């Protein structure tokens, strides 16, 4: 989380470690987790609520539509 | 004594995907840049011969380099020298080092180191060449030098022999060993033909055991011809003549043998005498009879070798009289 945590972060400059980093080591090949078999990433907080208000049927101001300027700003 | 052993190395290829564009020729030339010239495993390796097996190509692993290593095994052409072997040309390097250091100039490379407490040596000034007797002390080939390093004494023709009794009989295997044996000493007395004749009777003469052998008498060529002078006591045989015979297997061995210093050294002449009729002052030696043709032998090998060197490096009478301090005083010491 970012309440203060440090992470370590090193640029490979070897060709067999750059090419190894690219192929094997991408954060691509952790997006489902070996622990669990699942998936790890995804939506959390600003967006799991985010995604509801988005998709939800009706707003308290009415049905939730927009113009085609504001559905164009969601892109 | 020139060779063939095989060896095995591990090479290192900087360029693995260039090197493999002629993995043969590539191979060849790395080996002999990086053996030929240099001792390496007890041998000292004069030419690099075609290899015999190799490994892939492999790629290191335990590094990012990207380069390969393939392991080798050739044959290469191996000069070792051995205890009482003959060199016949020592090129003496500095008086200053009073322990005395020679550096041999023939096809072998060995550094000498001629002892200065016998006074047969401190005579030779430096840039004169004088032959060397390698004593029991075995020749260090210490890997990675440019020739080998080992300690000599001046030759003197030694009046001590040894005498050989025999107790086994030889076999068809060890037959073809000894005949191998005899190929090699029929090239070199082949050799010694080619050479300008008198001065091996020269050399022959100086380095003879016995008195000076009277005068020019019984012509010594050797070679194909049983040949020989002196003739003090005992009839003598051909061991070359037993070896091929022997090679038809009629003649057993069972006997003494003996090679005393009234022999001509290098002619192939020995006596085979059935109760020790020899003047020996040491024990007669019970062994087979593969030891002792292999020990004559190879003593006439050694001996054949030292003429033919010294008369090849002594072409010219102008030489030999620049080196006069030897000749006279090894005509001293008779
Ligand atoms: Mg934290």
């Amino acid at each position: 989380d970012f309440d203060g945590d440090q992470m370590n972060l090193w640029v490979p400059w070897s060709v067999m470690s750059r090419v190894e980093a690219e192929l094997l080591c991408s954060v691509r090949n952790w997006f489902i987790s070996t622990k669990s078999s699942g998936p790890v990433n995804g939506q959390v907080q600003d967006s799991t609520v985010g995604s509801f208000l988005l998709t939800r049927t009706n707003t308290p101001m009415g049905k939730n539509v927009m113009n085609k300027l504001h559905a164009m700003g969601l892109f | 004594m020139i060779d063939q052993k095989i060896f095995e190395t591990t090479l290192n290829i900087d360029d693995p995907t260039n090197f493999c564009t002629n993995v043969e020729a590539h191979l060849l030339k790395e080996l002999e840049n990086i053996y030929v010239g240099k001792c390496f495993k007890n041998s000292f390796i004069l030419n690099i011969t075609g290899v015999i097996q190799r490994s892939p190509c492999f790629i290191m692993r335990t590094n990012n380099s990207g380069r390969g290593y393939m392991h080798v095994r050739f044959s290469a052409v191996v000069s070792y020298l051995n205890a009482f072997d003959l060199i016949a040309a020592v090129k003496i390097i500095k008086n200053d080092s009073n322990i005395i250091l020679g550096e041999s100039l023939l096809t072998e490379p060995v550094t000498i180191v001629i002892p200065s407490s016998e006074s047969q040596n401190n005579v030779a000034e430096v840039g004169q060449i004088v032959p060397v007797q390698l004593a029991n002390s075995s020749v260090y080939y210490i890997p990675g030098r440019q020739q080998a390093s080992a300690t000599g004494s001046i030759f003197i023709p030694k009046h001590t022999f040894s005498v050989y009794h025999v107790q086994e009989e030889l076999t068809q295997e060890q037959a073809l060993n000894l005949t191998k044996l005899v190929n090699i000493i029929e090239m070199l007395l082949e050799s010694r033909s080619k050479k300008d004749f008198k001065q091996i009777c020269f050399f022959e003469k100086l380095y003879y055991t016995y008195s000076i052998s009277s005068d020019e008498i019984l012509d010594l060529k050797i070679w194909k011809g049983p040949k020989g002078k002196e003739m003090s006591r005992l009839k003598p045989c051909n061991v070359l003549s037993f070896l091929y015979d022997a090679l038809k297997n009629k003649n057993s061995s069972l006997g003494f043998w003996a090679r005393p210093p009234n022999l001509l050294k290098s002619s192939p002449l020995a006596y085979q005498q059935d109760q020790n009729s020899f003047n020996a002052t040491e024990l007669p030696i019970i062994c087979s009879a593969e030891v002792m043709f292999v020990t004559l032998l190879k003593e006439i090998i050694n001996y054949l070798q030292f003429i033919n060197d010294l008369c090849d490096t002594f072409n010219n009478e102008q030489l030999i009289k620049r080196h006069e301090n030897i000749w006279m005083l090894i005509e001293q010491r008779k």
